[PDB]
């Protein structure tokens, strides 16, 4: 179980760690988060009390280094940094733990929620969507645009998700126009899975990462990406059975975790009605359809 | 975006454009079977692709063989239309290709956009105008060439005959749409108006009768009356 210490908390802020969150008051004696489960990526995220504009946060994996948070009064945010001196770090953490100045990652033992939301998410793939190679962790915020959004403007601050566009030459084989548009299996299986992602695990990892950035930062382009990746599967007549069964599990836990009060902005009516009731896979997502019908029957 | 009453003069500027109407591509007669069920029999159809500035009509005849062994024909018909319009554009010299294609029905947008991916600079546009191009098969010479076709065929016409020698393309389009609206509202009466007088004939190389300017004013007035009349007979006013 690993630790992300904080130097201090000089401004009042709501701090999230994965699906948990807690309020820290201005200059409250808070010095970080302990007992963080090893084996998963994690995200630590921030919303300032005095300017709820800009949720921002950091994706990290404690196996890759010793990370801490330190407020920067010039740039006005909590920054993640790597401490390269291992003994300094261990000594800092031990002092903060002894004085009980840390909150504990509050995982219930029965609870697989975070695993289920990050099953296919790997730090190395995050670092290719979010390009900042000098750091082992990745910054994301509410306002960052995607490569596809910029095509339709600062490239260094972009989310480089895989571009999916149903009316593009990549998606449509010459001479198979009607076939490929109405049944997207060749775009899903040949272009995307075999060609670009290499396997369904990487596809699901990017789908899960897009959802998490949408939910935790209200990142609109991430929400577009999540829905596009769902629709590309649902609109394919030919999908491996193991992918359909896994997708149902993935979406079930995403829908289960979504704040009830954010459904209006985080869920696209057209995509979900099409996926659950019109598409080739309308009868392949039993768990997802049941939770959607019982939790968000208005959207449908 | 969409073409409407506000931007109507754009049809007659010098940017090449085509209307595409697909309402006569897939045509059927509905009938009873020996067992008392219902079945359809396809008949030949046509894509109506018109340059409104010049009157050039690219009439692609859709022979019933294209439907053989196919399912969901009303959906296929939109994609076949888009395939044939794309093929027409590719056949034209670059300087003759349209800058815009206006589809008369919104269900043609995605099929045509997908078939024209290779032409990103050709705008595919809907229209809010309710244009009467379905009545094209009420023009006797167009109906005749469609029904006689034994194979897929493209036939080129000028739907304005020689009118552009005397009137502008705005006036010619207005006359065409009035004629077609009348034929659509009451075909028998419209055709009576157009042909009642045996001394005014249709030239071999034309579609409509050889009316003088004054006779066209009379004809146009009679067509408006018909449309108002039928509007009367319909709503009881
Ligand atoms: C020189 C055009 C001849 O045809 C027409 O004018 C059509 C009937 S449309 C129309 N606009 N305004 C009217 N009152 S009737």
């Amino acid at each position: 179980m690993n630790t992300v210490p904080f130097t201090s908390a000089p401004i009042e802020v709501t701090i999230g760690i994965d699906q948990y969150s807690f309020n820290v008051k201005e200059n409250q004696p808070f010095h970080g988060i302990k007992d963080i489960p090893i084996g998963h990526v994690h995200v630590i995220h921030f919303q300032h009390a005095d300017n709820s504009s800009m949720r921002y946060g950091y994706w990290f994996d404690c196996r890759m280094g010793n990370f801490y948070i330190q407020y920067d009064p010039k740039d006005g945010l909590y920054k993640m940094m790597e401490e390269r001196d291992g003994a300094k770090f261990e000594n800092i953490v031990h002092n903060f733990k002894e004085r009980q100045m840390m909150v504990s990652y509050p995982k219930i033992d029965e609870d697989d929620t975070w695993y289920n939301l990050t099953e296919f998410v790997q730090m190395d793939k995050i670092r290719k969507i979010v390009r900042k190679d000098e750091n082992q962790f990745s910054y994301v915020d509410s306002s960052m645009t995607t490569v596809q959004e910029n095509e339709l403007s600062d490239p260094a601050h972009s989310l480089n998700y895989t571009v999916i566009n149903f009316k593009s030459r990549e998606a449509i084989r010459p001479g198979h126009e009607m076939e490929d548009f109405l049944d997207k299996s060749y775009y899903l299986n040949t272009v995307m899975l075999q060609g670009i992602f290499k396997n369904s695990s990487n596809y699901f990892g990017e789908l899960q990462f897009a959802f998490l950035n949408a939910m935790f930062f209200g990142n609109y382009g991430s929400s577009l990406q999540w829905h596009a990746m769902i629709e590309l599967i649902c609109s394919s007549a030919t999908v491996p059975k193991h992918m359909l069964d896994k997708l149902d599990e993935i979406l079930y836990y995403q829908i289960k975790t979504l704040p009830e009060q954010y459904s209006d902005i985080l869920l696209n009516e057209r995509v979900w009605n099409i996926c659950l009731y019109s598409s080739f896979q309308k009868n392949s997502l039993h768990n997802t359809e049941k939770i959607m019908e019982n939790k968000y029957p208005e959207l449908l | 975006g969409a073409m409407n009453s506000s931007n109507y003069a754009e049809l007659f500027n010098n940017d090449i454009k085509l209307f595409v109407d697909d309402t006569n591509v897939y045509r059927v007669t509905v009938h009873k079977t020996f067992e008392g069920n219902v079945a359809t029999k396809a008949i030949n159809g046509c894509i109506f692709t018109l340059n409104p500035k010049t009157g050039h009509l690219f009439l692609k005849i859709i022979h019933t063989s294209v439907w053989a062994g196919q399912k969901r024909l009303s959906q296929l018909a939109k994609w076949k239309t888009a395939e044939e319009v794309s093929a027409l554009v590719r056949s034209l010299p670059k300087e003759e290709q349209p800058k815009q294609i206006i589809v008369t029905r919104k269900a043609m947008l995605d099929p045509l956009e997908v078939h024209m991916l290779d032409f990103p600079n050709i705008a595919i546009r809907p229209t809010e105008l309710r244009l009467p191009f379905s009545a094209a098969m009420s023009i006797d010479k167009l109906s005749d060439v469609v029904m006689k076709a034994t194979e897929p065929q493209m036939v080129l016409f000028n739907i304005y005959d020689d009118w552009l020698d005397r009137i502008s393309s705005y006036t010619a389009f207005s006359r065409l749409t009035l004629l077609l609206r009348a034929l659509k509202t009451n075909e028998e009466s419209a055709k009576m108006i157009l042909l009642s007088d045996p001394t005014i004939t249709i030239k071999s190389y034309h579609l409509w009768p050889s009316f003088t300017d004054e006779q066209w004013i009379t004809i146009e007035s009679q067509m408006r009356d018909l449309i108002l009349t039928e509007y009367g007979r319909k709503y009881n006013v």
